[PDB]
């Protein structure tokens, strides 16, 4: 309708929900690990590391919380991790400086501070960012197990990682886009329940579940063929309409029976023909498939011609429309293996397909169904470092320093840079140095003086590679930590955070409805 | 239950529990009782001095209380008596306790205390067993048996209902020797007097008593529930109010109906066909023309009281009843059971197992009284069949163990002392809910019963004797306990009270 | 919504963890009460046993959940030291809050926790002896076991049904009893009374004077779909719907009860001899007069009503095979119970298959008038059971009765961890932690707990004395002498429930509403 609002009032909100979403994952963040609680209405507890859970899981402040779970998912599909650093560093960015510079009263000084500051990041980074070799699924190994530490799992670390490193590498889009920015469609992930990691077979390639259901199926066969409909399936779909009478019980079912009776002699159109699978986009019948089975032929059904596209691709199966109907194929393989493996009686094809865009849809082994969903999650940002570091070798080490090796750089150009912008360029000079202080504050000692002689250390000695640890709070080397941070996290999760706050500072007014 | 807390259930629960439980026993339990009123959700006067009934009279509103009615109850069960025992001395034993505790004596410590002492009754208990008498063909020695029973639980006669009540169980097998959790079914009957109340045998149907008696020596039954109103599976009892000439015609067809209903039953043999349904007119007329008796308006008690004495089954649908739906009784007759008429069956030779008492009176009082008695002189009378040992009645029993339980405390010494000798006041309670019952102070009579010091014989009864409190022979009065009765009162009181001592405060989500 | 913060955020989950689990201690060990909790139902539970309490009604609280989640598996694990599993971590905290409440870190206050666990494991470990199989060895356990759990009195009238169950086993590997647990429920003149029978038992029999008390040669037909059908397997249908269906029902009923006894009797007829072996079907449903007389008089003993999970260790005990049906059969599937007896104790009719060729089962017929005892006494029964498995199940078993308590609390040297006090400070509440076990023993007797207590460390200060409190005295006592002893599954497991969800706590430091 008509309406108006002002400014602070709406900018302080935004901390409000900003600061307290910044809070207690940063003593979640990290080594120091806690548990973010919610009581529900319901009275149960839910405790996390991460915000986004409790933040969903409640009231949404509108301004603030609103924005950031998207950046988080913003965050979150990027490289696949990070939704609490951006979530705290925007907040964290977007409160001393703010009513400190509208108290001084203006945007736009400040928003030229939120590149700078994400440029004093960029730089020092990959100055500082130490290239980690890929040629090395060790110099992998030893950065992937690094971000699957990253608060509660050393376990699934081992694991997860191995799956993740060639993975990456065999992760494909399907224009040959590399692979380094790979994404978790083409990485796909789906846990297979049960087994265990000794039953975990590593697939680098997909699964395709709805290969074998059943072992009348083809299996074990070294490479398929998927012949798509077009003639193998001739073409009819319908029914003979005969009559239906509400007086007889059988009226009503001879008239759904003669539907799928004709994928049933499209399906038997199959058998003849004899491929080794059958992918039918349309789809099939039930009493169709198994004409299909009878003739070992693997119906892949009512799938999509991506799926098809790149599993064909993955798997090395052509495209046809008919065994005796020759535009030639597609691919006799793509795909050095297929492995029908099963728990439970429900075959899980995974086909490992080499360098195929495929899904990638790696195989995980839980010590049971439920844990498989963390060695997933460590599965992910395991193949996070590696498109990482596949992407970036170069990548800076970690435990927090990172933190500060902009903070302190931030205040030498806050000397340097200067203008008035170095006031918000000062403002945002201290924003960065509060989280690995926070991991030292739970730490405590001095978490304050130590940060000093950090940022001491910092220009002292060494910004980052030489850091702070995390857990314990002394002068620590990040290499030799063995904590390492991807480079492009922090291209990351910095720049995602300055542009909610940049965001919540261009928006002084909300008006509802 | 309780989401209460902050020590209740123990310091205060447990008390409210006596609370509810004395002056149910303590005016109630004696010689005799003093009225306690009842209406119950069926709204009625209802007079209770037994402590089985006024306590399911009332509905608990306690964890705590709700535990040792029970063992009052089970007392019933066990014994006939001493159940005002477990409301006054259940009741009488953790009040106690309530001291022990801001005496800064814990719950697990003093139970130790009252535990070993029930032992130790149990242990001391056998010795002022006073004589014993059996014989269940006594009528006399059972009448002043069952006395001691009824006395609690009766302000009405307690002489001549020990002749009646000690009459039946003793006349309904005359034999016994074996005898039947009900082996009386008394047969309540309004009118005349509570002395009209007399004794008969087998069963009694005060339920209306119809066509005519063709064998007064056979009784021979199909007990029904089945209505002859026009009820039968043999045809279909069809009923048409659609036209006038509809309902004159079936009438008709009932005539024959019932000769399909009535004979069917007599057709395996029957006196009485025993009927807990209906009967139309052209039935009833029938049945009385097919001179079968019928006794009408059979509630489901008396066939529950029917349905075992014969070995037969009440059927709502009405077929030829097979051996085991066809009841016999010794014989089936019309006699005014305390003078008034109403059919009165035989089961004596029969096996029995049924005695039938008409308790009487103008009022369901008088014939409601008398009902809190008998069930006690029947109850006592398996308490005899079980041990023939007299121990005298209360109040003179007590101070005995009393005495050595508190020298017994005296030599139990270490916390639990004077926990042993709280239990040893748990006795006096007993002739106190005589003397209070009475209306004069058992101090004195504690006085009196160690000042005459002696134990088993000296006891105040419910008396007007009792203005001044006066010491009668227990044993010699004619009020005759048991040890069973005793022993299983001391047992469920200190069982019950010790573990509702153990209880915590309810916790709830 | 609201957010509950720091010390805040702390406070209601510490204040809603010792207060209500200071609520519980009347309890754990002899000198413990019965706590009463009357559920929904009304029911009076005057009970012992911390694993029940917790989930039955609890007070509402967000800390109501993880204590309803730890417990759980101590009774799952050992089934005792759930009753112990209580009074640990306030003990714990309320010793740990301090330096919080002196403020210092959850989190370093945890790392002292986990720190010292160890050596009081490693104590475990250290201070356990093999306490061997022998029945009387795990009496003295399953007397002290039961009473950890349960009253004494109670925990000693069980002891002796206690253990004979556990000692009937097949070498069966669990830490608990399964089939030994055979419930049997009757009203008694006895509140607590148990009857220990070998083998399974049969919740109903049939007697019949005809029918063969104790049948030593009997064959067992499991029976079902009864006398009601004619030679089926299947249950068919009736029609009672009018008065006159019911008549016109129950009469052909004979002839398919006629089918059912005579495809019966013909069955003895062929293993058994005429009547000259003696011979059983058990009808689990009801047996009609007929059968149940035409079968009495044909020498086969007919039992009424026996579960189907009675059907399930009915053909392991007699080493046979089950039948739905009454009708001849293969004389294998006929299960040969060396003894199948039938006892009637008040008004239930006890079948006994005794001489169980897999004696995997013994029966505990639970007695009570009343239902608290009926329903109280079972409880005992069933925890101890699993708890006293463990003396028979680990020939290692560790000293109860508070001998071992004081001495890890005197070898634990807290000062010995010297890093900061993340140790050293987590190690004081823990040897605090371990004593809550004499303490409550020795509160709830007179005197204090620590004036016992602390002589039991002076005591056991003379060092190779394993002292701790007379369980009921709330004095000194030498556990190891009597062999009062607390499972080697009690035991050992207790502390890592205990230490991990004080951790939770310490973990959880915000908790959003």
């Amino acid at each position: 309708n008509t309406k108006r609002e002002s400014g602070r009032k709406v900018q302080s909100g935004n901390i409000n929900a900003a600061k307290t979403i910044a809070d207690i994952i940063r003593t979640c963040l990290g080594p120091k690990s806690m548990m973010k609680m919610l009581l529900d209405p319901m009275g149960g507890i839910v405790m996390t590391n991460d915000g986004n859970a409790i933040l969903r899981e409640i009231q949404v402040q509108h301004p603030a919380a609103k924005s950031m779970i998207e950046i988080s998912r913003t965050q979150d599909e990027e490289v696949g991790d990070g939704t609490t650093s951006v979530i705290i560093l925007a907040g964290e960015m977007l409160s001393v400086a703010e009513h400190f510079l509208e108290q001084q009263m203006h945007p736009t000084v400040v928003i030229s501070a939120y590149r700078k500051a994400l440029d004093d990041m960029i730089s020092t980074l990959k100055k500082i960012s130490i290239p980690v070799d890929i040629s090395d699924s060790d110099m992998m190994l030893n950065i992937i197990n690094s971000s699957i530490t990253t608060k509660a799992i050393s376990r699934w670390s081992s694991l997860a990682c191995n799956i993740a490193l060639d993975a990456v590498k065999m992760v494909q889009f399907e224009e040959n886009g590399r692979k380094e920015i790979d994404i978790k469609k083409y990485a796909r992930v789906e846990k297979i329940p049960g087994g265990i990691i000794e039953d975990s077979c590593v697939l680098r390639g997909v699964m395709i579940n709805k290969d074998v259901t059943h072992p009348r199926m083809r299996r074990y066969i070294k490479n398929p063929r998927i012949v798509l409909l077009d003639s193998s399936l001739e073409y009819k779909k319908g029914e003979s309409q005969t009559d239906i009478e509400i007086t007889r019980e059988e009226d009503f079912t001879r008239i759904l029976q003669m539907e799928e009776e004709y994928i049933q002699q499209l399906c038997e159109d199959i058998i003849q023909l004899k491929p080794d699978v059958v992918i039918t986009e349309k789809g099939i019948s039930d009493l169709a498939q198994h004409y299909l089975m009878r003739a070992n032929i693997t119906a892949i059904r009512r799938v999509r011609k991506t799926d098809n596209n790149r599993i064909a691709r993955a798997c090395g199966a052509r495209i046809v429309s008919r065994p005796e109907e020759l535009r030639e194929d597609d691919v006799g393989t793509g795909a050095g293996l297929l492995e029908i493996k099963k728990i439970g009686d429900e075959y899980f094809t995974f086909i490992t397909d080499c360098k195929d865009p495929k899904a990638c849809t790696i195989l995980l082994r839980g010590a049971s169904k439920e844990i498989l969903s963390e060695v997933e999650r460590n599965l992910q940002d395991a193949m996070q470092v590696c498109r990482n570091v596949l992407l970036d070798p170069q990548l800076v080490p970690g435990g927090g320093a990172s933190e500060m090796a902009v903070a302190h750089a931030l205040t030498e150009k806050s000397k340097a840079m200067t203008g008035v912008e170095q006031w918000p360029y000062r403002a945002v000079a201290q924003a960065l140095e509060v989280i690995p202080r926070t991991l030292i504050q739970n730490c405590g000692a001095s978490t304050i003086r130590l940060l000093t002689s950090l940022r001491a250390k910092h220009t002292q000695e060494n910004c980052e590679t030489w850091g702070v640890n995390g857990e314990t709070g002394t002068l620590v080397d990040m290499k030799e930590l063995g904590i390492w941070e991807p480079l492009a996290v922090k291209l990351q999760t910095y720049k995602t955070a300055v542009e909610t706050a940049v965001l919540l500072l261009r928006i002084d007014d909300i008006v509802s409805g | 239950a309780k989401h209460f807390s902050g020590l209740e259930e123990a310091v205060y629960r447990n008390i409210q529990a006596c609370k509810e439980l004395a002056q149910t026993t303590r005016t109630a339990y004696g010689p005799n009782g003093m009225n306690k009123m009842v209406i119950n959700h069926l709204e009625k006067l209802f007079v209770t001095n037994d402590a089985a009934t006024i306590l399911r009279e009332l509905e608990v509103q306690h964890p705590a209380a709700k535990m040792i009615v029970m063992a009052s109850h089970m007392q019933e069960q066990e014994v006939g008596d001493g159940t005002n025992f477990v409301l006054v001395f259940a009741g009488a034993l953790l009040e106690l306790a309530e001291e022990l505790l801001r005496i800064g004596l814990s719950v697990s410590e003093v139970i130790e205390g009252y535990e070993i002492a029930c032992r130790k009754a149990h242990e001391i208990l056998p010795n002022l067993v006073c004589c014993s008498a059996k014989n269940l063909r006594d009528i006399d020695e059972v009448s002043s048996l069952l006395r001691t029973s009824i006395m609690s639980k009766q302000y009405g006669n307690e002489v001549f209902l020990a002749k009646l009540i000690a009459q039946a169980c003793v006349s309904i097998f005359p034999d016994s020797g074996h005898f039947n959790v009900d082996n009386i079914r008394v047969c309540k009957i309004l009118g005349s007097g509570i002395s009209s109340s007399s004794v008969l045998h087998g069963m009694v149907f005060k339920k209306e008593t119809e066509g005519d008696v063709t064998s007064v020596k056979d009784a021979k039954i199909a007990v029904y529930s089945c209505p002859f109103d026009g009820m039968i599976t043999e045809t279909k009892g069809t009923v048409l109010i659609k036209t006038a000439e509809e309902l004159m015609n079936f009438s008709k067809g009932e005539e024959n109906l019932m000769d399909a209903q009535v004979k069917a039953i007599a057709d395996t043999g029957a006196n009485v066909v025993v009927t807990g349904g209906k009967v139309a007119d052209m039935a009833l007329h029938y049945a009385n023309k097919y001179n079968i008796m019928l006794v009408r308006l059979n509630s489901k008690w008396d066939l529950r009281r029917l349905c075992k004495t014969v070995g037969a089954t009440a059927l709502p649908r009405l077929t030829p009843p097979v051996l085991e739906e066809m009841g016999h009784c010794d014989s089936v007759y019309l006699s005014e059971v305390g003078d008034t008429q109403v059919v009165v069956f035989k089961h004596e030779k029969e096996d029995g197992a049924i005695s039938t008492i008409v308790l009487r009176g103008s009022t369901d009082n008088l014939m409601d009284d008398i009902e809190r008695a008998v069930d006690d002189g029947v109850n006592t009378f398996k308490v005899l069949t079980r041990d023939k040992r007299l121990v005298p009645g209360g109040g003179a029993t007590e101070i005995e163990l009393a005495k050595q339980i508190t020298s017994y405390g005296e030599t139990c010494p270490g916390l639990e002392q004077y926990a042993i000798k709280k239990f040893a006041e748990a006795f006096e309670a007993i002739p106190r809910a005589l003397a209070e019952n009475s209306g004069v102070k058992a101090n004195e009579v504690i006085s009196k019963l160690y000042a005459v010091h002696q134990e088993g014989n000296k006891n105040v009864g419910l008396d007007i004797e009792a203005e001044v409190p006066a010491v009668k022979d227990m044993l010699e009065a004619g009020i005759l306990d048991t040890y069973l009765g005793k022993y299983w009162a001391i047992k469920l009181a200190t069982n019950a009270a010790v573990t509702v001592l153990r209880v915590d405060q309810i916790i709830m989500a | 919504a609201e957010v509950a913060r720091a010390q805040a955020a702390l406070a209601v989950n510490i204040s809603a963890a010792r207060g209500l689990q200071d609520v519980l201690r009347t309890n754990l060990g002899p000198k413990g009460t019965m706590k009463m909790l009357v559920s929904g139902a009304g029911d009076i539970k005057l009970t012992k046993d911390g694993n029940v309490l917790l989930h039955e009604m609890q007070i509402q609280h967000p800390t109501a959940s993880l204590i309803a989640k730890v417990a759980t598996a101590q009774d799952d694990i050992t089934g005792d030291g759930t009753t112990s599993n209580v009074l640990i971590i306030g003990e714990l905290l309320k010793q740990a809050d301090l330096y919080i409440s002196e403020g210092l870190h959850p989190r370093i206050i945890t790392e002292g926790f986990e720190a010292a666990k160890e050596k009081a494991l490693q104590f475990l470990e250290e201070v356990k002896v093999s306490r061997e199989m022998d029945r009387e060895t795990l009496i003295d356990v399953a007397r002290t076991s039961l009473r950890t759990k349960v009253h004494a009195e109670l925990a000693d009238v069980l002891t002796e049904a206690v253990v004979d169950s556990i000692l009937a086993i097949k070498k069966q590997d669990e830490p608990i009893d399964l089939f030994m647990i055979e419930i049997m429920e009757m009203k008694h003149k006895s509140e607590t009374d148990t009857s220990l029978i070998r083998g399974l038992v049969l919740d109903h029999g049939a007697r019949h004077p005809d029918m063969k008390k104790r049948v030593e040669d009997a064959y067992i037909l499991t029976c079902n779909v009864s006398l009601e059908y004619e030679k089926t397997e299947v249950n068919s249908g009736f029609f009672y719907k009018s008065a006159e269906e019911r008549e016109k029902l129950v009469k052909a009923e004979r002839k398919f009860i006629e089918d059912r006894v005579k495809k019966i009797i013909e069955l003895k007829r062929k293993v058994c001899g005429d009547s000259d072996k003696g011979f059983v079907v058990i009808n689990q449903k009801g047996i009609d007069p007929f059968s149940l007389d035409a079968l009495s008089k044909e020498g086969i003993v007919a039992l009424r009503r026996a579960k189907r999970r009675n059907m399930e260790r009915l053909t392991l005990a007699c080493g046979g095979v089950a039948l739905n049906s009454f009708d001849d059969l293969s004389p294998d599937c006929l299960g040969h119970a060396g003894l199948v007896y039938e006892y009637t104790l008040g008004e239930e009719k006890f079948t006994f298959i005794e001489k169980c060729n897999n004696p995997r089962s013994v029966t505990l017929l639970i007695k009570g008038p009343n239902k608290h005892t009926l329903t109280q006494i079972k409880d005992a029964v069933r925890d101890g059971l699993r708890a006293v498995k463990n003396a028979i199940d680990d020939g290692c078993v560790v000293p109860g009765a508070g001998a071992v308590e004081v001495a890890m609390a005197e070898a634990l040297i807290k000062h010995k961890p010297s890093v900061k006090g993340r140790a050293q400070l987590g190690v004081q509440a823990f040897a605090d932690a371990l004593l809550i076990i004499p303490k409550v023993l020795a509160q709830n007797s007179g005197f204090d707990l620590q004036e016992t207590l602390v002589k039991i460390q002076a005591e056991h200060s003379e060092s190779g004395q394993l002292v701790g409190v007379d369980l009921n005295t709330g004095e000194p006592m030498v556990a190891a002498e009597v062999g009062v002893w607390d499972n080697y599954c009690v035991k050992k497991q207790l502390l890592h429930s205990c230490t991990v969800i004080a951790t939770n706590i310490l973990l959880v430091d915000e908790i959003m509403r």
